[PDB]
């Protein structure tokens, strides 16, 4: 199950 | 054993009348035999900054280093040396080093604050850039110096102990060694190239100190090798920071070539500066092609795997576990730069920074292969190596929508201790 | 010189299609060569305490090492390894480690937090119990391994000096080393017991860690060496604390023999375990007899 | 490797009935076949102070160490050493060192306050003046020792490192190490095929290391002198990460200039102590290296740095020294002797008495030598390297000559740059 | 150009 966590990722280049 | 001259990527003759000296990332010296005398060119791979020049060598100078402030020449048997400033506004000099009945200098190297000669009976000479000897040194025999600021790297060969290096600096006081004669972990040469390793026994194609300060070493393996943790003597490593030939590897679409070779210039912080040798022998000839770039890659890909999953194209699984371990060695690195000597190059707060969220961002994707094979165990476990407070988070979301409950607890309890690290 | 993959106290085939490929106090694992492949048993002195099991080998597993967690394999040529935990809580995992051509793994470690994987080229790769990798070494050509906690012991190979040794920490900070390729004063070996010496041509029989924390080494003079001050350089030294062939001697009232011999399998307390082999081969066969103990 | 008895300054018997055992400052000691046994004598280089004296060796010793108060004598193969006091205050006593199958005593040393004893295993055995023994420790095998008062200077071989070398003193208690078999950089010795028939062959299979001497200076640093005729000195060996060995002497280069710069085989030098700096030897003319009967008188060598070029001194022609030249190796070899003494003092003090005049008028050179190179400099114009001949300065007062050399030259601007060191330095000394 | 030295260095010897 391949799991979406790119959105996530991107959340975390938010400063 | 015979000591043979050395210089930084230098090539030998072959049989042609001309070869190079030296070479790195600010550009290259060649030597050309006509007459009975040598013609000298010193070419600069910023052409805008400092103007190619030759002269006419009147003593067969086989031994060279290049910075960006100057050109250091020796004769390996007569022991005579030239220091030609770059500007015109600073004076060429020249000495010439007392040398024993079969003594041989075996390395020279020169900062903009220093000239070292190294011998073939571990002689070690020093100078400041004006010819100024500040102390006569006695070692083991001397096979390879390169040279920063104040420090030194030196790498030494006795019948006992194999290959050693030192590691010091020469500052205005005295010379204090970081590292005194510790194993050198380089494989040594074990056919169509003989002309090489009889011109470099060792195989030592290249040795610097990278752009951060950490000496590297560039052998017959074409393995590049970083030294680790030097300022801890009891922590010091030799990292395989870079396989050329599997990069080669994967540069040709996974097929075994046999006429493509790298030539190490210098490393820029990740990347390797180079020359792409195409053609019979591992030398570089003439014309010189431009340098090109490889960036340092952990050796942790296996061609096997890399053949099913088809330049070659890597799965985003196992080029996360690189970028990962490639992240984490820079990192640590870059940090230990930082914690003790401060800036050099002008970016490293900034590019350690980048290192660190490429960190965390590489250990979350495998943190999402361990949850979605249930593998919880191995989940926390790259939970534990993140960084960044606001990583623990995302993996506590990534945990939710991998509908693992028992995984956000124990992430969430992490947070919690390291917060209370925070009221400390 | 060759080099061999390593295993402590595994035994060759010799003659036969089985062999041990490691053994110590925790158990014993063999191997059995059959139709097309191999059959692996991993077996426990201990009975009350783990399971013991077998599965089918299609990789044909040369290396191993054996700890309180788990079961560690390791393919020489193919560079695949794969760690077995005892309790079926926790999965397995496989994988494959680069290797340069010529390049074999030469011997594997692991301990409850951390796996070992040397090879003949010197590069020496570490892991968590998880398969996560840590950092890539590069050292010596490595001949043998053994860890213990963060612990790792480890013994090298030049072309200059012969053999050598390291050890070293694996913390959670960084790597230390408290010896650096140093002296390794064991006896090189100077006919039955030929396919042994093939089978492991620096007659390093066993080493590993006593219970207390030091390195131990039993080659083929048959006498355990202590590694003892370890963590001050200047005091550190090798203890010669048990010489079998005295001991064998001393058991037999009086009476050299030619037909016993002592198979290290660990160092306790005051006790060396050991399997006391009776036979022509110095190294035991099948079935395995009892443990021994051999006061110090 | 075989290891062989050493003894500082030792030679062999070669094709004769005698040698000599040991040979230092002190002065010298031989043995010769007598019939079945031996006649030692022990001679003196200060007949005024010390009485030579002769003894019938029945033992065979060929291990031999002197110093000022007494004269230690061993016995490679039964292990046995006597110590004979020069004074007959204190009595002579003889010890039994035990051995194992196969174990030599390899070195003996003594000072007037310690007695050691090295061997081939490695045991590391010292006693005081009277023959109580300290405690026993294991190091690698020895092949050669010294010693002044309490401090242990001794050389080591493996097959697996090579020579290394151990720095110790000998407490009340405890023996505490300032090095521990660190590298040895000294230069092995290179025999060919050709030396199965050379008339100094001889003497490596007596001394197969090639260490024809090794000693503490007067002021207490480790000296060796190998197979190379170089005298190597041990620098900062109070610091660790600091020490390192310097080569203060080519005799084979001295020898070269002495004899007008001509290649000559028939002069050597046999090193016997150094004195602050000048090398007490022995000039040995003939065929052998190592010096015969009788004993020449003991000749002086003053140390030079290695930095002369045997061509660029034949352009300039006993050899004549251009004052240019010499003066750089003037200045690197007050810069060596000045940064030495200056750690002796500030760390053992002064052990003569007037070791602060000797630095003030070695840093005076220091500055002296400095500023000719410094006038060469500004002779040929070039500013730059005269300006860091200056900061390599020391006294104040001889950066005011700087300056006063610096305006007969008409260098304005190094005049400002010199006087910008001053202000700089009175500002430092206020933090 | 020679530079004459030797009388700056004698005063330097004076205290």
């Amino acid at each position: 199950m391949d799991i979406x966590i790119d959105d996530i990722l991107x959340e975390l280049d938010k400063e | 054993f015979r000591y043979m001259p050395f210089s930084p990527a230098g090539t030998p003759f072959g049989f042609t009348d001309r070869r190079y000296l030296t070479m790195n990332e600010v550009g290259y010296v060649s030597t050309v035999k006509n007459s009975e005398q040598y013609s000298i060119t010193v070419s600069f791979f910023d052409v805008g900054r400092f103007r190619e020049y030759h002269f006419e060598d009147l003593f067969g100078y086989d031994l060279c280093f290049l910075n960006e402030k100057g050109t250091l020449f020796g004769q390996s048997k007569t022991g005579q040396i030239q220091y030609r400033p770059h500007d015109s506004i600073h004076s060429n000099w020249t000495k010439i080093i007392p040398l024993q009945a079969g003594e041989r200098i075996t390395s020279v190297a020169a900062t903009p604050v220093r000239v070292i000669v190294g011998t073939s009976l571990g002689y070690f000479r020093s100078f400041n850039q004006f010819g100024v000897p500040f102390a006569v040194e006695k070692t083991s025999p001397i096979v390879a110096l390169t040279a920063q600021n104040y420090r030194v790297f030196s790498v030494h060969y006795s019948q006992f102990h194999g290959l050693s290096y030192s590691l010091s600096e020469l500052g205005t006081s005295s010379k204090r060694y970081y590292k005194r004669e510790c194993p050198l972990p380089m494989s040594l040469p074990n056919d169509a190239n003989l002309d090489y390793y009889n011109f470099n026994p060792m195989g030592i194609k290249s040795l610097f100190f990278s752009s951060y300060g950490d000496p590297c070493i560039f052998g017959s393996d074409n393995t590049l090798l970083l030294l680790s943790k030097w300022r801890s003597p009891e922590e010091s490593k030799w990292l395989p920071i870079l396989d050329s030939n599997m990069e080669i590897w994967k540069m040709s679409g996974g097929k075994e070539t046999t006429d493509i070779h790298v030539w190490p210039l210098a490393l820029a912080y990740d990347t390797l500066n180079c020359i792409l040798v195409k053609g019979k022998h591992i030398w570089p000839e003439f014309p010189l092609p431009l340098p090109s770039e490889m960036e340092i890659r952990m050796p942790v890909f296996v061609k096997s795997k890399l053949l099913e999953e088809n330049e070659i194209q890597i799965p985003v699984s196992m080029a996360a576990e690189e970028e990962y371990l490639r992240s984490k060695v820079l990192s640590e690195l870059l940090t230990d730069t930082l914690e003790n000597d401060g800036e050099m190059y002008g970016n490293e707060n900034e590019v350690l920074a980048a290192l660190n969220g490429a960190y965390d961002k590489a250990l979350l994707r495998l943190f999402a292969s361990a949850c979605s094979d249930q593998n919880v165990e191995k989940a926390l476990s790259l939970a534990h190596e993140l960084k960044q407070d606001r990583a623990l988070t995302a993996a506590v979301k990534i945990s939710e929508r991998a509908e693992l409950p028992s995984l956000v607890k124990k992430i969430n309890n992490i947070r919690e201790a390291r917060y209370e690290q925070q009221l400390k």
